């Protein structure tokens, strides 16, 4: 239960969705770009945490931003 | 010298190791030295 | 050819490492300045 | 610290044993600092307890090598680092489920300790070390000497 | 301080001498340490005391401050001789000796150069110059 | 062919079936243990696992413990550590007990776990298991304790030595 | 069909490239924006596997880069023969070699350091080496230092042609991939043609060279009455004095070895087994008979392989036949597939060849240190104490690296190499399809060993400090006797089946004392509690190296953390602070960590070594025949708690560095203090972290952007593996220079 | 001496109570201790 909030600063250059491992991250249309769209994440009880996404982003100091919350069972990747 | 003539342990070899795997294109020349070598030197 | 060895030659640390090397003159100053050379002494 | 209690200390240890000389003449370069300091007055603290006996010190010397198992315990936590662990811990799970006649069964998974955790756990060794370590010595420096 | 003397009158600094051997190092610097503040230990030692010394405690400072101005003169304007030629990006991982060169040649008369740097107002950067963090 | 199997023919298990666990004889002697055995209360689980483990334990400290160069003095010694390290052990299996049957056991103990090597999901299958590995502990330890500490008397009967 | 094939002319020779570094990669060949170019430079110049795609391409580097390897190691060897030539004191230790201690490398008279120019005997000023030099080259005939200096030519020479054999098959006649794929050509040439024509060559020598050389100089001659070694040959009626039950001439002293008469050869060629008790050394005569036996035994092993003559054995299908309806019933587990799919592991790749020839090249390096003190083979060699030590732990050290880096390149071939089709559930992929039974059993037996060895140290320092020494484990009270290894001690000693060797081989195995100088050369080295607990302590060592190792191996690809860990690559820091924190789970953070482990366990075997020799093993010997060890059984007793090594090891021993101001030993105390400098220097880098630095130079960049003195190449802190390199790096620096200081400032202040 | 003993007065009470509140106590604390560390909040 990470908080991936997404800014208006973003390009729709669409990378922080591939990098995603767990499939939170996806793109909704927008207009604030050119590209017309905008990430969003939908699915963050399944955010790991693993920050890929933020490598990811060019804007400079990034759109997208992982907030490391309450830890559960699915967002520190336990198989045990 | 004189007796020795370890060409018998080559002999017993020309015969035998020449039903190896490709026989083709003299190993077993070789071969009965360093097994006449071995016992001619190994009954002294 | 001599016109990108030369460039070479002063690049980044061949420029660094002769200037430490070229840098030795506390080897010949400090061999016959009479080595012992402490600050109340030279002048 | 360390520098403020054992220029404290050595100073004042040469002005106790008589030897202000040891102090003036050789603390100006640092294998003074180690020969005249800390290997010249380890000697009693090690011996508190040798092959052929024990004296008061024996305390001492077991917590000034006390206080070197916790501070090398401590790099453990600050120079390994927490996903090595986890990695580890994770087979150490597998073991535990696949094996027979264990009937315990974690009520919280056990996961390798955090980040922020880990480094603090390995600055209380640091720490718990570095004042185990230094307590003896001064202690058993001081009072083998001495009264 | 008058403790210190110096090393022609200190009995522990002759005892040095007596038990000397030469080989090249313990005659000729050593005749030149019985000028200096000599403790009562027979060691040389660097006291700061009035006139006296006021010479001898300027010429390591001058000798120094002057040669670490003159590599931070000549390294800081061969720094800005190829900002302004747009090269700086690989002009520095390649140095330009004929310009490093003559950027030290700049830099002998570095003390009287600063001064018209600081004089004309451009030796330091103006505050909003300068890329910071948010603060 | 290959002896090592997917674990119950299903490859996506985290395990393998192999020689050491799934082995004829070796299902044989581990399904046959006391943890394990078919038709025992959990009473007579713990009680035949305590007795094995009381027994055993008086014997590291009767001999290399503290106590160990007198005679009389050993047994204590020995009998002391079986009584503590099974007073806590068997503390530590009522607490166990306690604190993972609260309603939805997180783990291996949940009402579809279907987990073979840890059969006793209950809390009412716990509380025997406890009685019967403390009491079964206690009496190993005493018998071992008995047994130590008659051994003259006891070597010489298994040497003919009472006529 | 076995072929040579190359190309011509592949890469011209220009300096194009050196004027413009960082081409091998592009990311590095277009610009260096920040200082993390100029490390990236260094890390990647050698990663070849990087700098191209083709293992065409790849192997020719590889090729020539061993060439020039080959021309430093000769530049290396070159400089070891002209400093015994011409600054050493080689002459006068060869008259004699006992109280002349052996010194090349004199020093400068600048700064004072001519003090370091110590008396070596015989009124020569140097330094005292430990590398065994002489030692080596007495037993390979040297006499004068005339052969020195033309052998350190003839190794300048050597090194030139490697240089020209380099650039020759890189820029000239480069081979292309079908010679270098035929491995199975190059282990005849390579058993048959270097081990074995080298050590029949060697062999050669030791004959004509080293046995008629040291037998003269074993009578005294003093270097006047020594023949050079032509003289040996060109006077053939010379070597008849000297093993008189040969012929010794061109065709009529050779016949013996063509009719099989090899009786004349007794006398030269022995099988005593023991040392020379006027050297200490291995009878040479011994050594050139193991040569011999050598020689025959690796030429006839080079031709086991089948090259383009159709007679041999392939590799190929002797793996693919170690499947299963073809094993031992007891391990007839590994798979139907079993090895096939594995001959092109180690044929299409070269860190798989690199993982296994370090492995065995480490693991050979330490059995040569354990092998070269239990038996010296030198003349004068076990009776330099500084030489002994320093030989052994030279070799266990450089052994252990080597391993580390076998199990680098082993985890750099799972995440760069590793081919799941070939590689199908053959042996390699049954391994990784079960890394949690490995890693689980693996670190319990980690931990096993760990209370078992270290906890019984931490039980003893408790027993003796509480004053109960009779339930400790000693000697004298709870005794752990080495059972199974004093029997194999037994068993060395009572064979002397083997009947032949009348001689013990290995006094340390028992029977007899050496004394040389009045030094003993070697003892029987006795087993008791305090070498149980101390193997045991190896043991766990080796084990914990090993599981950080294999850990990293096996968990190189995937875990349950991350599974696509093999698409972040093989040196990446982390994976971000999701999942509790991924710190540190590359395999090339196994490699990292495992450098502290081999750390730890070689220098707790190197500390096993020192104190156990002077305890037990060296010493002198009197006028009756007892022997008065160095520390004089302080081992025994002493080494079973862990204060007892801080006080009577480290303590106590390192008397001779710390007191090694104002005399020669002054620049070991000097390195003693500058290892302790780099051990702590280190922990800057592997205690903190890049984000920290980093912040700490926009602080400092705005200092030089204030100024306009701000540089283009932006300063970056060190990337996160770039500073655990560097913390790695200097504590295994700093941690062994002051172990260097400490073994060399001991055994070069008493002999 | 060969023994622990008192000179102090109620020498017995070291006798008893070093052994409670070291080996024989925290075991009944460690286990109340944790049974408040993991109880369901239903
Ligand atoms: C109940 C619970 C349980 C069980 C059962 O049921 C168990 C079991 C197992 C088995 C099967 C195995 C083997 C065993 C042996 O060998 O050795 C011993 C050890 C021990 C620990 C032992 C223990 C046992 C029990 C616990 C006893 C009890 C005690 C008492 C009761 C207490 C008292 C109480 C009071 C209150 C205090 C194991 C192991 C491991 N662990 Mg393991 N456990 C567990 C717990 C735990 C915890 C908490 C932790 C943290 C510390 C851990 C950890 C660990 C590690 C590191 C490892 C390893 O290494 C190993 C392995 O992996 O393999 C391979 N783990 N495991
Ligand atoms: C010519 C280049 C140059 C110049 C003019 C300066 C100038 C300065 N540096 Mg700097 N620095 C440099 C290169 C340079 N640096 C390099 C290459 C490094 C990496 C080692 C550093 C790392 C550094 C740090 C960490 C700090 C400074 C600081 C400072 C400031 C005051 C302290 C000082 O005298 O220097 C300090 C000098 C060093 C630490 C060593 C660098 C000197 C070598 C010899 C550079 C010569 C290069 C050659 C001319 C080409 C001063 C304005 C301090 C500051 O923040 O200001 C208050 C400070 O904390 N420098
Ligand atoms: C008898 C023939 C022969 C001999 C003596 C060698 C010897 C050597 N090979 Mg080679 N090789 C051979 C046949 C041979 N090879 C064949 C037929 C192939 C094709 C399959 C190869 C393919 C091959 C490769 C790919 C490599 C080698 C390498 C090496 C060197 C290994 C370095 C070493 O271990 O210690 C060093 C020992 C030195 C003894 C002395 C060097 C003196 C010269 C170079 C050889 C002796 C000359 C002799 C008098 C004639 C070594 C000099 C490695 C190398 O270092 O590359 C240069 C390596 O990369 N070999
Ligand atoms: C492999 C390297 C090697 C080389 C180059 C030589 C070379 C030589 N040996 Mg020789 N030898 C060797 C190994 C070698 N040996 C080994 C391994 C043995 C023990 C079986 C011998 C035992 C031997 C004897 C007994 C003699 C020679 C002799 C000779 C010299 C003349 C014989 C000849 O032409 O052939 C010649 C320079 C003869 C000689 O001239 O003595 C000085 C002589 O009689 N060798
Ligand atoms: C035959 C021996 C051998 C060979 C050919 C290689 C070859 C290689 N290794 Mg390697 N390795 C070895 C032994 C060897 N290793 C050993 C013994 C160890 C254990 C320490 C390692 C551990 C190791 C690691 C952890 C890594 C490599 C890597 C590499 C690759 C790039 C090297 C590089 O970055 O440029 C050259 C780099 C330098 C010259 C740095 C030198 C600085 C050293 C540490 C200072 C030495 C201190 C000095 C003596 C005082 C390259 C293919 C890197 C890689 O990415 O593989 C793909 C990598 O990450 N190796
Ligand atoms: C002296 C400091 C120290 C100590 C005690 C340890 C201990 C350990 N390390 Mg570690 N390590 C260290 C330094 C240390 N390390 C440093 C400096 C590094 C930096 C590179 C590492 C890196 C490292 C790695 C990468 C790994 C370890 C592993 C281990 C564990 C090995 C298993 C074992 O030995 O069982 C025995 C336990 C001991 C020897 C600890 C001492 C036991 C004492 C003597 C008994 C205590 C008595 C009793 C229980 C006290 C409790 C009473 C109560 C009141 C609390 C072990 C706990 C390995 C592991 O996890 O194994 C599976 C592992 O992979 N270490
Ligand atoms: C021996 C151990 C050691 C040494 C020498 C240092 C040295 C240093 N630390 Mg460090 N530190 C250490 C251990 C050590 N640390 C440990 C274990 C930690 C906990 C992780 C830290 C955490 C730490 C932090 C957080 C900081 C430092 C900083 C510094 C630097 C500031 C002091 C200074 O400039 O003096 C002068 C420089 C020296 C004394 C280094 C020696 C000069 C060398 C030998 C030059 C010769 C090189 C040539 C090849 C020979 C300095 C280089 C501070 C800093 O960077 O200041 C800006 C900084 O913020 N340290
Ligand atoms: C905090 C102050 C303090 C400290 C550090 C100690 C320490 C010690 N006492 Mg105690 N004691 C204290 C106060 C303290 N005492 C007071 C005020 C009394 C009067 C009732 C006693 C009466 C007493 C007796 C009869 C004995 C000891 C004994 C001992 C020794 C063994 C431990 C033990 O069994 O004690 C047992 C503890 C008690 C009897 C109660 C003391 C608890 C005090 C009142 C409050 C402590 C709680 C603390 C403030 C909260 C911190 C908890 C946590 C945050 C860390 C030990 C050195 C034994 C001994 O003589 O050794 C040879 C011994 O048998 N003490
Ligand atoms: C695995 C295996 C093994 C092992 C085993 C073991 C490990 C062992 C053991 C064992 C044991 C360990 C046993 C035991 C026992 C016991 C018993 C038999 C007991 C008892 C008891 C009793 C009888 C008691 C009683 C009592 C009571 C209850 C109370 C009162 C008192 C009294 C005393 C009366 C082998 C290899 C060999 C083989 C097989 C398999
Ligand atoms: C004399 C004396 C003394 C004292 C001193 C003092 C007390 C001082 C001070 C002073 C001060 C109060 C200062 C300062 C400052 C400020 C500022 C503000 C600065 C600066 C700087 C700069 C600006 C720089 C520049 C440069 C140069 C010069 C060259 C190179 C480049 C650069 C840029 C770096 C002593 C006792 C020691 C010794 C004896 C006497
Ligand atoms: C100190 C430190 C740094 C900073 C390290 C730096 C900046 C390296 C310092 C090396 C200096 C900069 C060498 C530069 C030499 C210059 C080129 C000067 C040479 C000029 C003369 C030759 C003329 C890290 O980046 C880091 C990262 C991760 C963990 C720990 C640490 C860490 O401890
Ligand atoms: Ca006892």
């Amino acid at each position: 239960s990470h908080t991936v909030k997404i800014y208006d600063t973003c390009i729709g250059c669409t990378q922080c969705v591939r990098a995603c491992p767990t499939d939170v991250l996806e793109m909704v249309p927008w207009d604030g770009c050119r590209a017309g769209q905008i990430a969003s994440s939908p699915r963050t009880e399944d955010c790991v945490g693993c920050k890929r996404c933020e490598t990811a982003c060019p804007t400079d100091f990034l759109s997208i931003r992982v907030y490391l919350g309450a830890e559960t069972t699915r967002s520190m990747g336990l198989a045990y | 010298x004189x007796x020795x003539x370890x060409x018998x342990x080559x002999x017993x070899x020309x015969x035998x190791x020449x039903x190896x795997x490709x026989x083709x294109x003299v190993a077993a020349m070789a071969f009965g030295h360093v097994i006449g070598v071995a016992i001619v030197l190994g009954l002294t | 050819e001599a016109r990108y060895l030369f460039r070479y030659l002063s690049s980044a640390p061949v420029v660094a490492t002769l200037a430490l090397i070229i840098i030795s003159v506390i080897l010949i100053v400090l061999n016959y300045l009479f080595p012992g050379l402490q600050y109340g002494t030279f002048f | 610290l360390g520098w403020v209690t054992f220029y404290w200390h050595w100073k004042h240890l040469s002005i106790w044993q008589g030897n202000v000389a040891q102090f003036n003449e050789s603390s100006t370069y640092l294998m003074g600092w180690f020969r005249d300091y800390l290997w010249a007055n380890s000697a009693q603290l090690i011996n508190g307890y040798n092959p052929y006996g024990t004296n008061n010190l024996a305390v001492w010397a077991w917590m000034f090598l006390f206080g070197h198992l916790a501070w090398a315990v401590s790099f453990m936590f600050l120079i390994t680092w927490r996903g090595y662990w986890q990695e580890l811990i994770e087979t150490l799970a597998w073991a535990h489920e696949q094996t027979p006649l264990s009937f315990g069964y974690w009520r919280d998974k056990p996961v390798a300790l955090s980040i922020v955790q880990a480094r603090l756990v390995g600055l209380t060794h640091f720490t718990v070390g570095y004042i185990a370590t230094y307590g003896a010595f001064l202690i058993a420096s001081t009072a083998s000497k001495f009264g | 301080n008058t403790t210190l003397v110096p090393c022609y009158k200190s009995p522990a600094f002759v005892e040095r001498m007596k038990n000397a051997p030469d080989s090249y190092y313990t005659t000729k610097p050593l005749k030149a340490y019985s000028q200096l503040l000599c403790g009562e230990d027979g060691l040389p030692r660097i006291a700061l005391d009035r006139l006296s010394l006021a010479v001898d405690v300027a010429i390591p400072i001058a000798i120094f401050l002057y040669t670490a101005g003159f590599i931070g003169w000549s390294g800081r304007s061969y720094l800005q001789a190829i900002k302004k030629q747009d090269k700086a990006e690989e002009k520095e991982v390649f140095i330009d000796v004929p310009l490093f060169i003559s950027c030290m040649v700049m830099a002998l008369f570095w003390p009287m150069a600063v001064i018209k740097e600081l004089l004309a107002g451009e030796l330091v950067a103006k505050d909003e110059e300068i890329p910071i963090s948010v603060r | 062919n290959d002896i090592i199997k997917p674990f119950k023919g299903d490859p996506c298990l985290g395990n393998l079936s192999t020689p050491i666990n799934d082995s004829p004889l070796a299902k044989a002697f581990i399904n046959n243990l006391p943890a394990y055995r078919k038709g025992l209360t959990p009473f007579m689980r713990g009680l035949e696992i305590g007795m094995a483990h009381g027994y055993f334990l008086v014997g590291p400290e009767v001999v290399i413990g503290p106590l160990r160069e007198s005679a009389h003095g050993a047994n204590l010694s020995g009998l002391i550590t079986a009584i503590y390290i099974a007073v806590s052990a068997c503390l530590g299996i009522s607490i166990f007990a306690i604190t993972t049957f609260q309603g939805n056991p997180k783990g291996s103990y949940s009402s579809y776990s279907k987990d073979s090597l840890r059969p006793l999901r209950t809390r009412e299958e716990w509380s025997q298991l406890n009685g019967g590995i403390f009491l079964g502990a206690m009496g190993g330890a005493i018998f071992a304790y008995l047994l130590l500490e008659n051994f003259d008397a006891l070597d010489a009967i298994l040497r003919g030595a009472v006529n | 069909e076995v072929r040579v094939v190359v190309d011509n002319d592949p890469v011209p020779t220009s300096f194009q490239k050196w004027s413009q570094p960082g081409h091998f990669d592009r990311t590095l060949a277009k610009g260096a924006k920040t200082t993390t170019w100029i490390w990236n430079l260094h890390a990647n110049a050698h990663d070849f596997d990087t700098h191209t795609s083709d293992l065409e391409d790849i192997s020719r580097k590889i090729f020539a880069a061993h060439f020039g390897h080959l021309a430093v190691v000769f530049i290396w060897l070159s400089g070891m023969y002209f400093h015994g030539a011409r600054f050493s004191n080689f002459e006068a230790w060869m008259a004699n070699p006992t109280g002349i201690k052996p010194s090349a490398q004199v020093v400068w008279p600048i700064f004072g350091q001519e003090i370091l120019n110590g008396d070596m005997g015989g009124g020569f000023h140097g330094i005292q080496i430990t590398s065994g030099l002489f030692q080596m080259w007495r037993a390979a005939g040297f006499t004068n230092t005339f052969q020195l200096y033309c052998t350190a030519i003839g190794g300048l020479v050597m090194a030139a042609l490697m240089l020209f054999a380099g650039w020759f098959h890189y820029h000239k006649r480069a081979p292309k991939l079908e010679w270098f794929q035929n491995t199975q050509s190059m282990l005849n040439h390579h058993l048959a043609g270097l081990l074995g024509l080298g050590s029949l060559g060697w062999t050669g020598h030791l004959i004509h060279v080293s046995l008629p050389t040291n037998k003269l100089l074993d009578t005294g001659v003093a270097l006047k009455d020594i023949p050079l070694p032509h003289e040996f040959i060109l006077n053939p009626s010379l070597m008849n004095k000297l093993y008189p039950h040969a012929d010794w001439g061109f065709v009529k002293g050779v016949v013996p070895f063509f009719t099989l008469q090899w009786g004349h050869f007794t006398d030269f060629l022995t099988f005593k087994g023991g040392l020379n008790p006027v050297t200490g050394g291995l009878w040479l005569t011994d050594v050139a008979h193991h040569h011999l036996a050598i020689a025959v035994m690796f030429i006839i092993a080079g031709h086991m392989y089948r090259t383009n003559w159709g007679i041999g054995h392939s590799i190929k299908e002797m793996l693919d036949d170690a499947r299963t309806p073809n094993m031992l019933p007891f391990l007839s587990f590994i798979g139907p597939v079993g090895h096939k799919g594995l001959f092109e592991v180690l044929t299409t790749s070269w860190h798989a060849q690199l993982s296994i020839n370090l492995a065995m090249l480490g693991s050979l390096s330490i059995i040569i240190a354990h092998h070269m003190y239990a038996m010296p083979p030198y003349p004068y060699l076990a009776t330099d104490y500084g030489t002994v030590v320093s030989l052994f732990t030279h070799h266990v050290w450089i052994g252990g690296f080597l391993i580390v880096g076998g199990a680098a390149h082993a985890a750099i071939y799972m995440v760069r190499d590793y081919d799941p089709e070939q590689n199908f559930n053959n042996v390699l992929d049954r391994v990784l399809r079960h890394r949690d039974a490995i890693i689980s059993h693996l670190a319990w037996v980690c931990q096993f060993l760990g209370f078992h060895s270290f906890a019984m140290y931490c039980h003893n320092d408790t027993m003796r400090a509480f004053g109960r020494p009779q339930d400790m484990f000693s000697d004298t009270g709870i005794q752990l006797q080495p059972v199974f290894a004093q029997w194999l001690q037994h068993i060395h000693t009572m064979t002397i089946a083997a009947p032949n060797l009348h001689d013990p081989v290995s006094y340390a195995f028992g029977g007899g004392v050496v004394a040389v100088g009045g030094k003993v050369a070697m003892m029987p080295i006795t087993l008791g509690t305090a070498d149980f607990l101390i193997h045991h302590i190896h043991a766990f060592t080796i084990h914990v190296t090993v599981l950080v190792l294999l850990k990293g191996v096996l968990f190189a690809r995937s875990s349950r953390l991350i599974p696509d860990k093999a698409n972040l690559g093989f040196r990446f820091p982390c994976d971000g602070p999701g999942r509790g924190g991924t710190c540190q789970v590359s395999a090339w953070d196994h490699v990292f960590l495992g450098l502290f482990w081999m750390y730890n366990s070689l220098s707790m075997v190197i500390f096993h070594f020192f104190w156990k020799m002077q305890s037990d093993v060296w010493g002198t010997v009197g006028a009756d025949g007892v022997v008065t060890h160095i520390t004089g059984g302080n081992f025994a007793t002493s080494s079973i708690t862990n204060n007892g090594w801080l006080r009577d090891f480290l303590w106590a021993q390192s008397t001779q560095v710390i007191t090694s101001y104002n005399t020669s030993l002054s620049a070991y105390g000097l390195m003693f203090l500058g290892g302790h400098f780099i051990f702590g220097f280190s922990l800057m880098f592997l205690f903190s972290g890049r984000g920290y630095w980093q912040e700490l130079i926009e602080s400092i960049v705005w200092a030089h952007n204030k100024l306009k003195v701000a540089p283009a190449i932006q300063p970056r802190a060190l990337s996160i593996i770039h500073g655990r390199a560097v913390g790695v790096a200097h504590y295994l620096l700093g941690g062994i220079v002051t172990t260097w200081a400490f073994f060399l400032a001991r055994m070069t202040a008493f002999g | 001496m060969t023994q622990l003993t008192g000179d102090y007065a109620a020498s017995w009470l070291p006798w008893i109570m070093i052994p409670l509140v070291f080996y024989i106590l925290p075991f009944p604390v460690f286990a109340i201790l944790f049974l408040w560390i993991q109880k369901e909040a239903s």
